[PDB]
């Protein structure tokens, strides 16, 4: 099936009453972005009875007319937002679902916003007939590469000018986060009069509507900025942050650093920040810390962040807060060495 | 009192069955006819056969629970009471339905609340002598009997006193009821 | 699993002695679910249900067993788990229990058998308690477990066990190399690795486990010398991982084994590997390592939002902490 | 199905069960006197005698001799008590029931006052199951709940049962049952039954009834089942997968002797077997307890290691306290770590290893 | 019977120590500092209730408002008999639901019918649902000139920080064992009812400063006995002896007995009594002779005359060898479990103490 | 009697008002005063900020009686009507009983009617994040083909439960927490204003103490003020806070690191005499010594929240060497294993405690 790209959306939609304009991803920016403009042009084209159902996990199904010839008292096509199931239509659904396609989905003009399907359900029989008829839009975010290039279009959006100077350092603070970033662009533009992004303005107030990443914290530490680190973690505190997810994060990049570390004292930095990922800012900070780190004193850090993993997990012990503090020191080793008793 | 002497098997049938035999009854079909076996008992009503397995196991006592002395009667019209006990409940206890009773005697008296407020009062007769029962029961369960009595004069033997009060015709005997009182 | 013969004698002591009343009503069957005991138990619900007829028998013939065979015997449960849990809840429980005085509803006793008793609830075997320690008329039950150990105490006050081992390792292995391919040594490395239960030493030569239990200990070999673990993050990080962590400590243990010289090991699948252990790797490592390998084991079962990996992982740089020296080497204790 | 005797042999009188004077006292004292609580708590293990001071006290409350220190055998009341159907009596498994909702029917029903009886018992067991609310809701009639209404409240454990609840219960805490008062007992009851007995097997019960006696006649009954009549040794020794050898000492040297194969390969078998590691264990573990105590008495002990004795002897002076100490809190650590281990076997194995490691 | 409810507190005489709470509650009841909402946090023996009968009653009579100790009028004395109107009790069972918190939100509209002052009480709170707790936010905030609502929270901790920034906080907190022991004697005296200070010290001790709970165990003592509150039946069915078992025996180890300990293990095993029961005893112990090393102070209320005994361990033995022992004993007490039997772990923990004992251990070859 | 309650306003009643939550009250009328108001919104954020203050401030500029301005107006009485329920237009309709799927079909059947009053319907839904799955589809109806008259006015204090459809559908303005002096400041005014009478200490002591919702602020200054005789005294304030605070195990931790004996028991029997925990005062002290040990190993190890107390942690930390700190620390960490099996907690932490001592 057809994958579209939201932007492109028009092509299939408008050519022709697409079945099934399935907007499987997960921006939700994208996936908001394409569901509105099947609607726009459905409702426009005389399928205004636009209802919303969902699909549940469950059976699910309700309207499932798709012609009968019910209606006279009130003819009309209907459309029908389908939001799917984590990954998408299952049983009884795909059912219902190959039902549909087996008929001229009258009055039932589908729109399936959601996910990805499962592969399973991609070779189910009902998303196999809606092919060619359906469209699939691609709703899946920019890698950190793409995201300013998209950014840049998208500031014309706002068509304030932005700053690609802002634009790069919205790239990577929101990296990957087009729906604030876009809110954030517009939150700011209110704020001032002339709301014209740029760089130097888009410091003075920053959206209280859009995250400082983890990366603020750990990239402090790639360096072995064993306090730059540390204070946007005092922030991270502030922010009421979950600490599980700086802790998964902070787990992706330290594995991530074994792994690279591993080979990477004979494979030169960056390359490998990006032939694996770091991003492309962090890779410097990246190649460094393979060099800064060493794998043996590497070893004991990773037995206080399990540790510390575990207190959390197992045992909702909340001073993860406090065992991140030695840890910064003992994995960093200060941006020199300087490891010591685990906490 | 009909019925033989003819052997009583353990012919414990359920709570459903008795339903549609009851329905076979009604002067209607042939007289309801049975084998009472231990087995099973074969019926004989309608065009049906009616037949149970019997759950087989005992039917807990039923001589016992016959009030300490039954004996006041409360010769009253099965029916009027029944009326009465009807209005009476509504402002009665308003969970298990248990009407407090103090027959005055010949008369009846009855006094209900309904803890959430309000209060039912009859006046009533039966006779009734010996002193005031003062029991309450659950009407609830009462007035089921009264209409499952078929018997309008239903005197009642009660022992006067906040304890078990059986009620039967007054008129044959056949049907006896207990019910018990309520909280002490 | 199913019918085994070695479920034969004791369903007809069983039967037997329910047949002379002697035999309690209740039973234990310690084995495995995984050793048969679930044929084992229908098949004694085969004739207990029907009434017990016959000296013995699994009831091939009967109404009793054929409608339980049809199992719209009523007598008949199989008394499974709840499936809105997957544990056998109490209202499970309370229902066949309580359409049991009513009686037999259809004839022969009832037979009302736990597929895996090891599997009830505690709302449900609170509720068993009474029902399992009183006899209602024409009851026989039938409780299954991994091992007695799936079951609680109160309960097994009044279970009349009938233990039932694993049969022998040699038929457990007989039995276990009839149906899979690949040595004997990695029909008893994995049988031996399974507490020597079959049933349970069947599963590994299913799957790549045993295959990656293969895999596994090529890496490892690697990794023990190269101080380099980490390579085995995958080889044991699987849905089998405890199993495959299982795979893995039968042969630590099995050089701690040669640090106390001994030629027995329990994965005889390998003794070269195991050698090796003990041979980089003080016991005193070893030992504290093999604790661990458990305890892996138990953590991708026991935390929360564990990341399998990640344990994986930590476990093996830590490894290769201990290789190196200086790097403090526990022993297990306190 | 087929017949059990722990029940069978719940009491009549406080004699048929051993045990819990303080309560058994406690109890022919209470029920004797006006002394009389609607609120009782009997707390011990399963049928060691929470439920049959509870009997007792049933049949003496519902002694159609009134009240009384013994429930005054028969009466009706009394030996319907332990029959069926007593509506006086009204027990209850709250083990089923864990719903609140249970709890909250319960209650109602204490009002209808019986057309012939004269205390409106009450028997819950397993209280500890339901929920929270369920408890809490008992509260309010544990203080004041209609006449002849009672709450002989049973349980195995008070734990799962609130302060508020034992602050309004006599608490009758039934102490557990010694190994002997229970071998008797069985001893006594046995020899009743025609099977022979088996004395071996007697002990091999005693100690395996664990302090409840309910169990202990359960374990009989079981015996008999799976040795097809006749209380035998062996068929207890085994059906206990108890070892009745002093290969606990054996392992322990052969620790002692760096003897890894030997201690090992044994094992392995005795799993084949999946022979009982804690028995083993616990054997061992004495025995070192001991010998540090010939150390310090070879007298003073109130050992039961004699068979052996010399050899505790020898092993307790020629080991220094401290080794036996370590030993002991060796294979301390193990056991509580044996289990941990994913076959049991395995953690046996450890605590030996470990012990193995240490010499 | 429930001597535990009859004998509960009524009036400020029945409110043992707390006094800076009734000297507060007297105080705020003179001078109008009285702020609408007060909180009573504590123990279940104090009862947290008591105190609050006793600020109603001080908060209306039928004599203006002035603080009283105990009943006036009727007011008073209703609202302490549990007869009061404005009186408003809040509690559960298996009541666990919303509706119950709201009536109360609607009398504050209403004034005290009867009251100088509305005057709701609540108990604990804490079975109640997520709902209530917030419902209380809005009508706390900002209440009526007319309605006093005395929480009552065991731990203020339930209780959320807006309305509790507000809170007129007052805390309950346990009782002595001889204050509990000076105590069960006073109201055995009242109702007579023998007794013996040992059997009240091993009660008094045993009721965790829950007078109530003290009385729920002088109960079954009446009981298992016929009215007595002798040592054995309370020592039995309380299953504990006395500190000069242990202290004899400890006497014994110091003194690196391997005998008297035998002995001592021996009388422990015989009194139907608990091993680790003397484990325990025998911690603390260590700790309080190691006490009295640095001050002379800190002995028992099971002591009131081995002081001695104590005053003298603590001079005689290093606090090295305490600290051994304390520690030897304390892994006993862990590890008991695994022991192969309690008196074994019990008697082997002391081989242990000994066999590494820091004067000597037993005989080593 | 309550006396003075100042926990019901001071919070945005009106555009300004509240010196503290600026973040979103300058954007909010720029926005409103202009015609460039969306359908539908997202407030968030601390009590305190105000929240709902927020929202119904909104509703009035769009339903003034001085049309569509952001621009304040007391004369406009449906400005008045706004800032309560009172007004037409706004309906305040909660979230708490929307929850199920018809609860929402009706407040539909309702997007079909005009502001009989303001100028957009406004409806304020506050603390939305309590709907089932079925209520979800239903309300998206009106934002995905969005009727204006109708404005949906949404306050929660958590965004999460509300689907990225409907996030990414409305424009969220988030409320930030309050700081010491944005809090010190409104009141100081404020009570300035409402001739109410602020010892200025107790305001930066009250403004310190609760940073992040400015309706604490007021909570706080009415026990003060029960406890002041109506005034925000700074001895009031002190006397609230010693109310719901203790500090046994910093003072611990400097007697026992200096071995003082029975300053240690006195102390112990302090923390017994006002209670504390045992356990978590072991932990307390753990915390402490940490606290130093990382003074030591970065001043950043004190975060700007810190400042507050940075000067004794800064000093301990500096009167002590690290070492000891670790050894200390393994003292503590051993006796809180003890407790459990220390007949008494608090002996297990003497005891513990008097082990300290002999590292002085």
């Amino acid at each position: 099936m057809i994958r579209l790209y939201p932007e492109q959306l028009r092509a299939q939609l408008n050519e022709g009453l697409r079945a099934a304009y399935l907007l499987l991803g997960n921006d939700p920016l994208l996936l908001q972005e394409s569901q509105d403009a099947v609607r726009q042009v459905a409702a426009a084209q005389g399928f205004e009875e636009h209802h919303t159902f969902s699909i549940d996990p469950n059976t699910d199904w309700n309207a499932i007319f798709s012609l009968c010839q019910a209606m006279s008292l009130f003819a009309s096509r209907q459309t029908l937002l389908l939001l799917l199931p984590e990954n998408g239509p299952n049983a009884a659904i795909n059912e219902q679902l190959l039902t549909l396609t087996g008929l001229l989905h009258d009055d039932l003009l589908l729109i399936v916003r959601g996910n990805k399907l499962s592969k399973a359900q991609e070779n189910a029989a009902w998303f196999t007939a809606l092919a060619n008829r359906s469209v699939q839009v691609t709703c899946q975010t920019p890698e950190q590469a793409q995201l300013p290039r998209w950014v840049a279009a998208r500031a014309k959006q706002l068509n304030l000018e932005l700053d690609d100077a802002a634009n790069q350092v919205l790239c990577y603070c929101y990296e990957g986060n087009l729906l604030a970033l876009a809110q954030a662009l517009e939150r700011l533009s209110l704020l001032w009069p002339d709301g014209k992004l740029t760089l130097p303005r888009v410091e003075q107030a920053v959206n209280d509507a859009a995250h400082f990443t983890p990366f603020h914290w750990v990239d402090a530490l790639l360096m072995g900025k064993s306090k730059r680190a540390l204070h946007i973690l005092q922030q991270l505190r502030l922010e009421g942050s979950e600490p599980v997810i700086l802790l998964r994060t902070l787990q992706r990049e330290l594995l991530l650093l074994v792994n690279l570390k591993r080979q990477s004292a004979h494979t030169p930095l960056r390359a490998l920040f990006d032939k694996h990922r770091v991003w492309q800012n962090r890779r410097g900070m990246m190649g460094e810390a393979l060099n800064r780190l060493s794998q043996t004193q590497l070893r004991q850090a990773v037995q206080l962040l399990t540790r510390t993993e575990l207190t959390l997990k197992q045992d909702y012990g909340q001073s993860v807060w406090a065992e991140l503090e030695g840890l910064s020191l003992l994995l960093c080793h200060k941006p020199l060495a300087d490891v010591f008793i685990d906490g | 009192p009909i019925g033989q002497s003819l052997p009583s098997h353990s012919v414990i049938v359920p709570r459903k069955g008795v339903i549609e035999l009851m329905r076979m009854l009604d002067g209607g079909d042939n007289p309801l006819r049975v084998q009472i076996g231990s087995n099973n008992i074969r019926a004989h009503v309608g065009d049906f056969i009616f037949t149970s397995k019997l759950v087989d196991g005992r039917f807990p006592d039923y001589r016992r629970v016959l009030p300490k002395n039954p004996d006041k009667h409360l010769e009253a019209g099965c029916d009027l009471l029944k009326q009465a006990f009807a209005r009476a409940a509504i402002l009665s206890n308003e969970k298990f339905r248990g009407v407090r009773l103090y027959v005055s005697e010949n008369q009846l008296k009855i006094t209900a609340n309904n803890p959430e407020q309000e209060e039912a009062e009859e006046i009533l007769d039966v006779t009734y002598s010996g002193a005031e029962m003062e029991i309450g029961f659950n009407v609830s369960y009462v007035l089921d009997v009264l209409n499952a009595l078929k018997c309008e004069n239903v005197r009642m033997m009660l022992t006067d006193s906040v304890s078990s009060v059986q009620i039967e015709d007054a008129a044959s005997q056949s049907a006896a009821y207990v019910v018990m009182p309520m909280r002490l | 699993m199913r019918w085994y013969p070695w479920l034969r004698p004791d369903f007809e002591k069983l039967v037997a002695s329910y047949q002379a009343g002697r035999g309690h009503h209740a039973l234990l069957i310690q084995a495995l679910p995984g050793m048969g005991d679930d044929a084992l138990i229908y098949a004694l619900s085969r004739y207990l249900l029907c009434q017990q007829p016959q000296g013995h028998k699994s009831c091939g013939h009967c109404r009793g067993c054929q409608l339980m065979q049809a199992g719209t015997h009523p007598d008949y449960y199989t008394l499974a788990p709840e499936k809105g849990k997957n544990t056998l809840g109490v209202d499970a429980v309370r229902e066949v229990t309580e359409k049991l005085n009513e009686h037999a509803r259809l004839g022969g006793a009832k037979v009302v058998w736990v597929t895996d008793a090891a599997l009830l609830t505690d709302a449900a075997a609170n509720a068993l308690l009474k029902t399992l320690e009183e006899p209602p008329a024409e009851t026989w039950f039938f409780l299954a477990t991994r091992e007695p150990e799936r079951l609680l105490a109160t309960l097994r006050s009044r279970c009349r066990l009938h233990y039932l081992a694993p049969p022998p390792e040699q038929y457990a292995v007989t039995w276990l190399s009839r149906e899979v391919t690949m040595s004997q040594d990695a029909l008893l490395a994995a049988l031996r690795l399974s507490a020597g239960s079959p049933g349970a030493a069947l599963a590994l030569f299913q799957g790549d486990n045993w295959q990656a239990r293969e895999t596994l200990c090529q890496a490892l070999a690697y990794s023990v010398p190269s101080g380099d673990w980490y390579s085995l993050l995958a080889a044991l990080n699987h849905e089998q991982a405890p199993a495959r962590l299982h795979w893995l400590a039968t042969l630590l243990m099995d050089a701690l084994k040669r640090h106390h010289g001994a030629a027995q090991v329990t994965n005889v699948d390998v003794p070269g590997l195991v050698a090796e252990l003990a041979n980089h790797l003080s016991p005193s490592r070893l030992q504290a390592i093999l604790g661990d390998v458990c305890h892996i084991r138990e953590q991708l079962m026991s935390v929360t939002g564990i990341n399998r990996e990640l344990l994986i992982t930590d476990l093996l740089l830590r490894i290769e902490h201990y290789l190196q020296p200086g790097v403090v080497l526990p022993v297990p204790h306190l | 199905s087929y017949q059990v005797l722990a029940r069978k042999w719940r009491p009549q009188t406080f004699a048929d069960v051993v045990g819990q004077e303080h309560v058994l006292t406690a109890l022919a004292n209470g029920l004797s006197l006006g002394r009389i609580h609607h609120a009782y708590l009997f707390s011990g293990t399963r049928g060691v005698g929470k439920t049959s001071i509870a009997r007792l006290l049933a049949k003496g409350l519902n002694c159609e001799t009134g009240i009384t220190a013994t429930p005054c055998g028969v009466c009706d009341n009394c030996r319907e008590i332990e029959q069926g159907r007593f509506v006086d009596l009204i027990e209850i498994d709250a083990a089923s029931r864990t719903k609140v909702e249970d709890t909250r029917d319960l209650l109602d029903n204490v009002q209808y006052a019986p057309a012939r009886g004269r205390f409106k018992v009450y028997l819950i067991d397993e209280v500890h199951m339901l929920s929270r609310h369920s408890f809490n809701a008992l509260l309010k009639t544990l203080e004041e709940p209609p006449e002849h209404v009672k709450f002989l409240l049973a349980t195995t454990d008070p734990q799962k049962l609130p302060v508020t609840i034992l602050s309004r219960c006599l608490q009758f805490h039934l102490k557990a049952l010694d190994v002997e008062q229970i071998r008797h007992q069985l001893e006594h009851i046995l020899n009743e039954e025609h099977i022979a007995h088996e004395p071996r097997a007697l002990q091999l019960l005693a100690r395996a009834a664990e302090g409840s006696l309910r169990d202990a006649l359960s374990l009989t009954d079981q015996a008999i089942a799976s040795g097809d009549g006749q209380v035998s040794t062996q068929a207890v020794s085994a059906m206990l997968g108890t070892l009745d050898d002093d290969q606990a000492l054996s392992l322990v040297e052969a620790m002692v002797e760096a003897n890894g194969e030997r201690v090992m390969a044994l094992i392995n078998e005795a799993a084949a077997r999946g022979i009982e590691w804690e028995a083993l264990l616990v054997e061992m573990l004495g025995l070192l307890h001991r010998i540090a105590m010939v150390q310090l008495s070879p007298a003073a002990l109130g050992n039961d290691m004699a068979a052996i004795e010399l050899r505790m002897r020898e092993l307790a002076r020629t080991i220094p306290p401290t080794d036996i100490q370590l030993y002991y809190q060796t294979l301390l650590i193990g056991r509580k770590e044996l289990p941990y281990a994913p076959d049991r076997r395995m953690g046996v194995e450890m605590t030996l290893l470990r012990a193995l490691a240490f010499h």
